[PDB]
RNA sequence: GGGAGCAAACCGGAUUAGAUACCCGGGUAGUCCACGCCCUAAACGAUGCGCGCUAGGUCUCUGGGUCUCCUGGGGGCCGAAGCU
RNA sequence: GUAAACUCCUGAACCCGGGACGAAACCCCCGAGGAGGGGACUGACGGUACCGGGGUAAUAGCGCCGGCCAACUCCGUGCCAGCAGCCGCGGUAAUACGGAGGGCGCGAGCGUUACCCGGAUUCACUGGGCGUAAAGGGCGUGUAGGCGGCCUGGGGCGUCCCAUGUG
């Protein structure tokens, strides 16, 4: 049944950039894709685009990684560092503006919905407002 | 303004009194995860006309009673027993406890 | 009280000419160009390699003793340095600058910051006409550190400025030795001072 | 254990016990000594200790150890009891206060004269 | 040329027929107190060699810092599997805040306003190690839109 | 109820300083059946259940597809990344 | 150990003189007993604070000194005497007992006992774990509760923002 799909794809694109994969699916999702625009708006990924598998309807994350390296282990930086999901379905998470999370000294983003739409820590305390911390990435 | 809530009746025997049950939500004060708990207050229905499984709307009134503290604002609709259901076999399991 | 026992004992203790007396710290020795080594039978053995705790322990031995102040007000303004916005390192520093025993010092007027400090509670002192016998006084700008009416005619007083003549005297300060005033301008900053502690240190050592 | 076993059992609290039950919370006791001796340590030492059973006004009834060289405990000497263990001697809780009641101080010491009732000498 | 303190000399122990026979480990940080660092464990014989041969294996291993009016890019924890540490930024004025281990490190690294915290184990030859790979993963604002770049 | 073999307890032989044991000769509950209790265990993978995600090589069991290979579900070993 | 002695300087204490702020209103006259104005009495502390004058170098104590924890030597002692918060020290060569010399840390205080928070991230929400370290229920069925896929729409409880009362 997948509890959480949120946290699951950011785990999908996790496990993955981890083995530095071209790009990989994840179910379709109107939502779900505000996540990925932002993700991608911001810089963490190249981009995305609805495909199809067997009728199954997906998103096509495209992964963006570093340049490669010099020494033992040619392992290629990650871009994404670090993706964790913070609101879980059993225990929410809602933030108000005046306590919003500053991911990393700014150097990192903080995604999270709200009243007027999918928005980034930044972003949100533009509007000045707040909602359900989705999740924070660096 | 007199404080109202709406719930479930969910007892009728009483003479021109019933039983509603509310619940309310609110998060852990440590833990965060929103939870829920519930309430029985005596409403007055002098016209008999609220039965079970009625939603209904109460407001703080005059003191009916040593428990009856509100009244029947209005009704929000019939069909509910489904709720009634719950609220029975929270009470059938106490049995179930005590040796 | 202040360590009224014997002075170039602490001088001796940081391998560091601390300057606590006056014509004889110029002399040929604080104490030291003779003896630069701590007291006591041993010390002049192999010196023990100091521990992170040993290190930053005495550096704060040093800033202290500096201005021969308790250990009871000293932490008092560490804390309070502490308190209000800015680099508490520094910022000790200053408001530890403050202290009229010490302005009385560094305006001339007394040999050593302990002779500042009689002279001051002896009220020979005056902060804008108005006298102040109390070492403590944490002087503000624009004052006026002026040495007392009566007290001008004295010898002592007269032979410190006898000293300061021409000489200059601190860039947050002016001296004026014909009005045998002086004046607190502003509190220094880091370089002003020449201090020989670290006083990064002495933030460390406040946290045990 | 998921935020709602949390939300449900909960976290314990810790609690703690008093390794001295002088009770009151008292940070002294007045006692009256009854058997005043000498007693063996423990293991890895030796040595003939100089303890005393005392009766509390707490109704109570225990031993302490008394510091320092030579004393001057009876079967009767009241005394103050201070609370503190001796790790060599089995079941011993409590020192006893030097320099109060029966209590005499130790004679001739010279340093640490206050943690054993000793009067600055001339 | 840089900057030398032991963080910690032991003396481990063989068995062997007849008796035991001993050597001598030895923690060693380096820095020229303005960017570069390095740590290197030497083990020896006998003491004074064995901080010798810290001091090669520590010269050798290097790290640049990123550095910034004296405190660091970003907070990091970084767990080496055993052992955890956590540096936190913090304002001038402040101070190195920090156990043994981790102050020598950051105090031969121009590093001298930071928060930190020692946590899971606190064996000093690990915290070292954790130390070293903390600062490593410590990203510039260049650093990052570099990355983030793509371009 | 049933009881061939085996076999705690029990008896004898031997061993040993002793030998309530290891070995040998005997031997009864029990082991089996019906029905009713008991409800413990190294009831061990010492690994709670479900769902998604993250190289492969090899052995084996079972099913489908014209089949030196592809496609499912089990049982093993070595091992990417990673965890420890 | 510049420590003292010694030379010089200043002058807590003690003496002399002056000496309050705290107190303007009730009250009295003009005007109306009003608004406005003017006038008078009242101080327990207190001969106190503070000011001016004269004026003597004039109490230092406690903890510690093996590691943590930092300040070392001599002697006496000999698993005795004793120390002790933990690890431990002493069984005739103790920087761990006691005294001394010296030293460190505080200073009109210094130590001790008790109790609370800290450290303890050692009940872990922040922020912990369960193959062998303590820890998966012997295995199932299932009640309440907890949780829940993709698209559209209504409501707007949770959630978010503004204003205001309250705090
Ligand atoms: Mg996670
Ligand atoms: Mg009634
Ligand atoms: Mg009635
Ligand atoms: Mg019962
Ligand atoms: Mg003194
Ligand atoms: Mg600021
Ligand atoms: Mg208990
Ligand atoms: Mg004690
Ligand atoms: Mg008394
Ligand atoms: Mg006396
Ligand atoms: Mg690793
Ligand atoms: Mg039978
Ligand atoms: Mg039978
Ligand atoms: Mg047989
Ligand atoms: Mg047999
Ligand atoms: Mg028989
Ligand atoms: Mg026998
Ligand atoms: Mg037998
Ligand atoms: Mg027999
Ligand atoms: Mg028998
Ligand atoms: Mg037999
Ligand atoms: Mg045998
Ligand atoms: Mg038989
Ligand atoms: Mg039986
Ligand atoms: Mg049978
Ligand atoms: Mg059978
Ligand atoms: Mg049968
Ligand atoms: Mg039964
Ligand atoms: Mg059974
Ligand atoms: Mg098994
Ligand atoms: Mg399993
Ligand atoms: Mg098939
Ligand atoms: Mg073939
Ligand atoms: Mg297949
Ligand atoms: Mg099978
Ligand atoms: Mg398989
Ligand atoms: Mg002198
Ligand atoms: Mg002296
Ligand atoms: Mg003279
Ligand atoms: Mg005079
Ligand atoms: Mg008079
Ligand atoms: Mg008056
Ligand atoms: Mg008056
Ligand atoms: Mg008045
Ligand atoms: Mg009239
Ligand atoms: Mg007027
Ligand atoms: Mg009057
Ligand atoms: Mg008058
Ligand atoms: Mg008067
Ligand atoms: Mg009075
Ligand atoms: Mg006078
Ligand atoms: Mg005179
Ligand atoms: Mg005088
Ligand atoms: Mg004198
Ligand atoms: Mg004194
Ligand atoms: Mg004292
Ligand atoms: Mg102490
Ligand atoms: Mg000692
Ligand atoms: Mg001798
Ligand atoms: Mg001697
Ligand atoms: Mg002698
Ligand atoms: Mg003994
Ligand atoms: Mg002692
Ligand atoms: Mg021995
Ligand atoms: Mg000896
Ligand atoms: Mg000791
Ligand atoms: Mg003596
Ligand atoms: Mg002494
Ligand atoms: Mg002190
Ligand atoms: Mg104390
Ligand atoms: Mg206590
Ligand atoms: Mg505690
Ligand atoms: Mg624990
Ligand atoms: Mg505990
Ligand atoms: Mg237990
Ligand atoms: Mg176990
Ligand atoms: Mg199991
Ligand atoms: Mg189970
Ligand atoms: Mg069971
Ligand atoms: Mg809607
Ligand atoms: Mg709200
Ligand atoms: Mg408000
Ligand atoms: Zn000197």
């Amino acid at each position: 049944m997948l509890t959480d799909p949120i946290a699951d794809m950011l785990t999908r694109i996790r496990n993955a950039t981890r083995v530095y994969k071209e790009s990989t699916d994840v179910p379709a999702s109107r939502f779900k894709e505000e996540i990925l625009r932002i993700l991608a708006r911001e810089g963490f990924i190249k981009g995305y685009e609805r495909v199809d598998v067997d009728g199954k309807p997906y998103l096509r994350v495209y992964l963006k990684y570093g340049p490669r390296r010099q020494g033992p282990d040619p392992r290629p930086e990650q871009v994404i560092h670090h993706i964790r999901r913070i609101s879980k379905p059993g225990r929410r998470v809602y933030v108000g503006v005046k306590e919003i999370p500053r991911v990393r000294r700014g150097l990192g983003i903080a995604i999270l919905s709200t009243s007027k739409g999918v928005l980034t820590d930044r972003e949100a305390r533009k509007l000045g407002v707040g909602g359900e911390l989705i999740c924070e990435v660096w | 303004p007199k404080k109202v809530l709406t719930g479930v009746v969910v007892s009728d025997k009483m003479q021109k009194t019933v039983t509603v049950l509310v619940e309310r939500q609110f998060p852990h004060p440590l833990y965060g995860k929103v939870i829920k708990r519930s309430k029985k207050y005596l409403a007055h229905d002098p016209e008999e006309k609220y039965k079970l499984g009625d939603v209904v709307e109460i407001i703080e009134s005059r003191p009916i009673s040593k428990r009856k503290r509100f009244r029947v604002l209005r009704l929000v609709e019939s069909g509910r027993m489904d709720l009634v259901e719950k609220y029975l076999i929270r009470r059938q399991n106490y049995q179930s406890l005590s040796k | 009280g202040r360590y009224i026992g014997p002075v170039c004992r602490l001088c001796r203790r940081e391998g560091v000419k601390l300057y606590l007396k006056g014509e004889r710290c110029y002399s040929p020795k604080c104490a030291m160009e003779r003896r630069p080594y701590p007291p006591g039978q041993h010390g002049q053995k192999r010196a023990r390699r100091p521990s992170d705790y040993a290190v930053r322990l005495r550096e704060k031995q040093k800033l202290r003793r500096i201005y021969g102040i308790s250990e009871r007000q000293f932490r008092n303004l560490f804390e309070e340095a502490s308190k209000k916005k800015g680099v508490t390192g520094s910022v000790f520093l200053g408001l530890l600058e403050s202290r009229l025993d010490n302005v009385v010092y560094r305006l001339g007027f007394a040999v050593s910051r302990r002779q500042a400090r009689q002279l001051v509670r002896h009220g020979h002192i005056t902060v804008n006409g108005r006298r102040v016998d109390l070492p403590s006084y944490r002087v503000r700008p624009g004052d006026e550190i002026a040495v007392a009416e009566k007290s001008r005619n004295l010898e002592l007083i007269r032979q410190n400025l006898e000293a300061m003549k021409g000489r200059k005297v601190g860039p947050w300060l002016s001296l004026d030795v014909e009005g045998m005033k002086g004046k607190f301008l502003r509190l220094p900053d880091r370089e002003d001072l020449a201090l020989p502690v670290n006083e990064q240190l002495v933030i460390e050592f406040y946290s045990r | 254990p998921t935020i709602n076993q949390l939300v449900r059992k909960g976290r314990e609290k810790v609690r703690k016990k008093s390794k001295v039950p002088a009770l009151k919370g008292a940070p002294f006791r007045r006692g009256v000594c009854t058997v005043v001796r000498t007693v063996t340590p423990k293991k890895p030492n030796s040595a003939l200790r100089k303890v005393a059973k005392v009766r509390l006004t707490s109704g109570y009834e225990v031993t302490a150890y008394i510091p320092g060289e030579g004393h001057n405990l009876q079967e009767h000497s009241v005394v103050l009891i201070r609370g503190g263990r001796v790790k060599d001697l089995p079941g011993v809780r409590y020192h006893i206060v030097r320099g109060v009641y029966d209590a005499a101080g130790v004679k001739d010491r010279k340093k640490s004269r206050s943690k054993y009732g000793t009067k600055k000498p001339k | 040329d840089f900057e030398e303190k032991m963080i910690l000399i032991r003396r481990t122990a063989r068995m062997q027929a007849g008796g035991r026979r001993f050597r001598f480990g030895a923690l060693v940080v380096v820095g020229d107190r303005q960017g570069r660092v390095g740590l290197g464990f030497g083990k020896a014989p006998e003491v004074p060699l064995a901080v010798q041969k810290a001091g090669y294996y520590a010269r050798r291993n290097m790290v640049e810092v990123p550095l910034q009016n004296g405190t660091i890019p970003h907070e990091i924890e970084v767990e080496f599997g055993a052992s955890k540490i956590v540096l936190k930024p913090a304002a001038p004025g402040t101070g190195v805040i920090a156990g043994a281990v981790p102050r020598a490190i950051l105090e031969l690294a121009g590093v001298t306003d930071i928060l930190t915290k020692e946590l899971g184990s606190r064996n000093p030859i690990n915290i070292a190690y954790a130390t070293m790979e903390a600062l490593r993963q410590l990203r510039t604002k260049a650093d990052v839109e570099r990355l983030r770049k793509g371009e």
